[PDB]
RNA sequence: CGGCCCCCUGGACGAAGACUGACGCUCAGGUGCGAAAGCGUGGGGAGCAAACAGGAUUAGAUACCCUGGUAGUCCACGCCGUAAACGAUGUCGACUUGGAGGUUGUGCCCUUGAGGCGUGGCUUCCGGAGCUAACGCGUUAAGUCGACCGCCUGGGGAGUAC
RNA sequence: GUAAAGCGCACGCAGGCGGUUUGUUAAGUCAGAUGUGAAAUCCCCGGGCUCAACCUGGGAACUGCAUCUGAUACUGGCAAG
């Protein structure tokens, strides 16, 4: 009852009838304890949906705060670890390892869709292993593009894009201080090579009044 | 009339602390100078600075730390009443380790830990937690 | 998961122009075998209510403590208003050495493995209060590396 | 940074303490309550007998600026004590200024003596005289028309007891309290005084310098017992009352309101 | 976003006289004037901006906002403000355990919507006069007390209060079930069970009225958000 | 400890300076002061009044009430050494949010007015943190500490017997 | 404070405690060593009676005392402030 009078947040209940019923809440921090009084004693209120309108896997997520805690509850009943994010469509990238991905994934279709309306949105499982292999996959690219950016000479290239963070694709918004720490820096040339950059995006935007 | 000025220094700074006090200030003496030297390198305060000539006055900054104080316990061990000495194997541990225990000794005030490892008990001064 | 275990229950009265109207305190203590603790005090004229309603209370206005392994992370004591507490980290293996309503809190609490005294009174509401408040003062070492701005390594 | 400290030091320079300068914007009008703001702490409950004009109805609307009057801070909750008050400042200063070219020229009708000197009222206010100052010459204005219109030309005013007595006629012509408190004694020398608190007892009348008087319960109206003071009269105003008793020793000059 | 001038204009920096005050907000003082404490204003600016801030970000997660006033002069205002934004607001006496014993009060609110249904709704007319009366009388006694929180449905996400002092039952069942405060807290009042406190003064009207205005724009920007 | 005066006399506080230079704190034994009643010797004796007497009341009234009334109360010099001799709270020192007063200094300020802003001493009430079995205490602690002393160990028997 | 428990109040010898700085000493204190602290008993690792009790080898301990050599932060003494 507590739910009823305002005592569990029940926010979405992405779940699955007839298979997984996996639902995170909240509440007001006050010695509540949400998934505590949804499952009872041993299960007691639990056992009654389960058998209720048919043998369901009902589950009950402790919701933290904001959406980046309610992507690994998403994950529940598993074991998350990371996951990575964007602006729109942050499309929750799930990090597991193999051995804890069999009962995290479970089935094909299934866990891989309930947890996919959990966060509303989808969610996309991979694995610890995959996680750096497509993390790699990103930072040769603001440098794996042919280098259309900045540019001048090569040997100064490489030693510069050696401690360059995220290549230089569009990092003169960044701290333009911590570059000038490099063993090498004396009039405003590197900040100018940021500045070359910035140019070269406005020579992609040239490339693309080449084709439009 | 004032018999111990440590103790009334440990009072200071556990009264500032309660009472959410930035700084304790307090009449200087050497000792009280080295057991708030101690206390800074264990962290329990942020910094300690002595100021006069004639009559300087030692004032401490205290520490807190998610509101609440830092020195949790302070206590005097030995007191002129009844003076304790320790024995390098005979040295505590406050509150399992986690706490000092400030010790003179031949070279010097120190730390309980510091103490055992060089080898040397002697005066226990205080308990800080 | 979590485990209650009803510590008393005990008889009082209210005099009236009649007589005496009888009702039952319970005193009940409930947790999940780690941190997390919470005592319940529930008052009925009928003793399976007055219990029920102490499980209430306790499953509201729970507690965390932190637990080294499966003992205390050093000697705490804790006192309410008579009753005085000493407990003491032990060794796995000694199991919970410790009398009556503060064996009970313990256990719940899921601390295997204690030396504890309770001195003064053993009015069990008061110990049980006193055992909490032990247990809530009682801080790890990264906690207090984290007061003292050291890490934990320094603090040993 | 000390922008708010220069400007703390310049709302001090720009506000002072009485009723003088007129800031008080009235901001809420209802029956029976006016109120204003005047940049102080609260906003002030405001009588709406101290802002209606000689006839019974009300003068100010939205915006007016009247000032009030200061020096007591927070009896519970709120800011003031009353404008009129400020408008006794402005009669004072009418009156003192007389002493420049030594007459003050206004209208002043008195038609009879309340304690041996006519009454003359200035356009709100009517203030209490000593006898000769109604008339320059043994003139005696009952047989003047009633309530005549001339003016008021000063014989006598007490410079720290408000009575001010004025001659109404003849245009051509032209510690304290308590040792010599023999002044309003001998019977029944009638006074206008302004109550200050009732106590269920009393109505603690008293403006001449610095006394105190009581008119306490029993005469106060024609009934007896059943009377209690906060209904019968007013709280704050200029009344009708006269001695019939003095202490010089005790200090209690009991006053009434029967009369 | 709220400029200091506009404050000092409003009467903000005014605050209760040196005997009433509380020393706990001492530091949110910054001198006495004529006997009459003044708020810093340096010191309460940034803060108001915090708490603005928090309450526009709860509202774009689409947090539940209870306006709480019932010193009776800025009653309307307060109602004004929570109906600006369409939020929620107990500008009459706090019912002593509205949020804490909500069920209960579930109950109170079901039964003023039913009261309110057949009021309108319905359109039976022919009751029993003195009934009819009677039945008035308990809507009338509903929507003053409980008319801005029937729409609430649950327990508020966060609470903004114009006086910690006079609302402090209010205040103590927020921190009980944790809910976020948001008080404007004069020279008088306790601060210390509030998050996020706010001095100023509490009792004039136009700076009631700013706060509210404030607070009600951030509210709308958190929602269009 | 209470009418005024005078004579002899102890302490307290403030204001500035100047000096001494730890000379301090506490204190078992010890010494002194110590209400009222009481004792001794000598004075005094209005009023009051243990005792006592009578009149009432009452079942009784060795009381309460009434009418009287002696020790004593008063003075001098001795003794007694106890009281709910109470703040039922040992003394000394340090530190910790506030408000409203009283009293007694004192510095500055146009005392432009009985005022304005401070700064010391003693003191009454309320109340925060903290403490407390609770009641409550709460910068005059019953809070946080140090120094020294005194005292307690179930109720009665008994603060009695020897 | 009200549960038992602050002398009725003071002064004050003995006694207990004692602001701050420098120097010195090294009594207290601490460190190391030597001598001793009987054996048995206790405890640790072993061995022997079929096991155990019991017997038994070696260690540890016997928290102390005495000395010698150091350390000098604190307490004390002495000297100057």
């Amino acid at each position: 009852p507590e739910i009823g009078e305002e005592v569990i947040e029940i926010k979405a209940a992405a779940r699955d009838p007839g298979s997984r019923a996996k639902i995170a809440v909240k509440t007001n921090d006050k010695r509540i304890d949400p998934v505590g009084a949804c499952v009872g004693m041993r299960g007691a209120r639990v056992q009654a949906v389960s058998t209720e309108l048919g043998g369901e896997r009902i589950d009950i997520v402790l919701w933290d705060d904001n959406p980046a805690q309610f992507v690994i509850n998403a994950m529940a009943p598993a074991d998350v670890a990371s996951i990575v994010v964007d602006e729109d469509k942050h499309t929750m990238d799930i990090a597991v390892e193999a051995g804890n991905l069999a009962q995290a994934i479970g089935r094909n279709g299934q866990n891989v869709r309930l947890a996919s309306q959990l966060s509303g949105w989808e969610l996309n499982v991979m694995t610890v292993d995959d996680l750096q292999a497509k993390h790699q996959a990103e930072a040769h690219a603001a440098i794996d593009t042919f280098t259309k950016y900045l540019d001048i000479d090569e040997d100064f290239a490489t030693v510069l894009v050696e401690e360059g963070f995220s290549t230089l694709e569009e990092l003169a918004y960044v701290p333009m201080k911590e570059l000038l720490e490099i063993e090498g820096l004396d009039e405003p040339t590197v900040e100018a090579l940021r500045e070359r950059a910035k140019n070269a995006l406005a020579t992609i935007a040239q490339a693309q009044e080449e084709s439009l | 009339s004032m018999q111990d000025p440590i103790a009334d220094m440990l009072t200071r700074i556990r009264n500032g602390q309660a009472a959410n006090k930035a700084a304790v200030t307090m009449p200087s003496s050497k000792l009280k100078v080295a057991i708030a030297n101690v206390l800074k390198e264990e962290g329990f305060i942020e910094d300690f600075k002595v100021e006069g000539d004639t009559k300087p006055e030692l004032e401490l900054t205290l520490k807190y730390f998610q509101g609440k104080a830092v020195v949790e316990s302070i206590q005097r061990v030995s007191r002129p009443g009844l003076r304790i000495y320790k024995r390098k194997d005979e040295l505590p541990k406050v509150m399992a380790g986690l706490g000092i225990a400030v010790v003179s000794t031949s070279k010097g005030v120190m730390t309980d830990r510091a103490a055992r490892q060089a080898g040397l008990g002697g005066e226990i001064i205080c308990y800080v937690a | 998961e979590l485990q209650e275990k009803l510590i008393a229950v005990n008889r009082v009265s209210k005099t009236v122009k009649g007589g005496r109207i009888f009702s039952f305190t319970a005193l009940t203590v409930v947790g999940d075998g780690n941190g997390r603790v919470g005592f319940g005090y529930g008052k009925a004229r009928e003793v399976p209510a007055a219990i029920q309603k102490a499980m209430e209370k306790a499953r509201r206005n729970m507690i965390n403590v932190a637990l080294n392994n499966g003992t205390l992370q050093h000697p705490v004591k804790g006192v309410h208003t008579g009753s005085r507490v000493f407990m003491q980290p032990a060794s796995e293996g000694t199991g919970i050495i410790a009398g009556g309503a503060m064996r009970a809190v313990l256990e719940v609490a899921g601390v295997h493995n204690v030396l504890a005294k309770a001195y003064g009174s053993t009015n069990p509401i008061n110990v049980v209060r006193a055992t909490i408040d032990g247990l809530e003062n009682m801080n790890s070492p990264e906690m207090v590396a984290a007061k003292r701005g050291k890490s934990v390594e320094e603090i040993l | 940074e000390s922008f708010a400290q220069l400007f703390e030091e310049s709302l001090k320079e720009i506000e002072t303490r009485p009723g003088s300068i007129v800031r008080g914007v009235v901001v809420a009008i209802d029956k029976d309550v006016v109120l204003v703001d005047a940049g102080l702490k609260s906003e002030s409950a405001i009588p709406a007998e101290q802002f209606k004009n000689a006839q019974g109805e009300l003068e100010i609307q939205v915006g007016d600026e009247v000032d009030v009057a200061l020096d007591a801070v927070e009896d519970g909750f709120g800011e003031t004590l009353l404008s009129r008050e400020k408008a006794k400042r402005h009669e004072a200063w009418i009156t003192l200024e007389k002493a420049y070219e030594d007459a003050e020229t206004v209208t002043g009708v008195i038609n009879g003596k309340v304690k041996g000197g006519f009454t003359v009222e200035l356009n709100g206010i009517r203030a209490f005289l000593p006898g000769s100052l109604v008339d320059v010459r043994p003139v005696r204005d009952t047989l003047h028309l009633e309530g005549k219109e001339l003016e008021f030309k000063v014989i006598k005013l007490d410079q720290k007891r408000n009575n001010v007595v004025v001659s109404r006629r003849a245009v051509i012509e032209s510690e304290d309290p308590w040792v010599a408190i023999a002044k309003r004694y001998p019977e029944g020398t009638k006074l206008t005084g302004r109550v200050t608190n009732l106590t269920d007892y009393g109505c603690f009348v008293e403006i001449e310098e610095g006394v105190e008087g009581l008119v306490h319960v029993s005469e106060m109206d024609w009934t007896n017992k059943n009377i209690h003071p906060s209904k019968v009269v007013n709280v704050g105003d200029v009344v009708e009352v006269m001695v019939l008793d003095i202490d010089e020793e005790r200090r209690r000059i009991s006053l009434g309101l029967k009369q | 976003t709220v400029s200091m001038r506009d404050m000092l204009k409003a009467g903000v920096h005014f605050g209760h006289q040196t005997r009433y005050w509380n020393p706990k907000m001492k530091p949110f003082i910054f001198g006495a004037r004529n006997k009459v404490h003044i708020i810093n204003l340096e010191k309460t600016v940034p803060m108001f901006n915090e708490a603005l801030a928090e309450l526009n970000k709860i509202a774009s997660r689409k947090g539940k906002i209870l306006f709480v006033g019932t010193k009776r002069a800025a009653s309307e205002a307060v109602k004004d403000a929570a109906l600006s934004c369409d939020q929620f607001f107990v500008n009459h006496r706090w019912l002593g355990g509205m949020l804490t014993n909500w069920k209960t009060v579930r109950q109170s609110i079901k039964r003023l919507k039913d009261l309110e249904t057949q009021s309108q709704d319905g359109t039976f007319d022919k009751l029993t006069k003195k009934e009819a009366l009677m039945r008035t009388r308990e809507l009338e006694k509903l929507e003053n007390s409980l008319g801005g929180i029937k729409d609430m449905g649950g327990l508020p996400d966060a609470l903004f209060v114009i006086d910690a002092d006079h609302e402090h039952i209010a205040i103590k069942e927020a921190n009980n079930l944790g809910i976020p405060v948001f008080a404007i807290v004069d020279t008088n009042s306790d601060p210390d069970g509030v998050d996020f406190v706010i001095p100023g003064n509490d009792d004039a009207i136009r700076a009631v009225t700013l706060y509210l205005g404030a607070v009600a724009a951030t509210v709308r920007e958190g929602r269009s958000q």
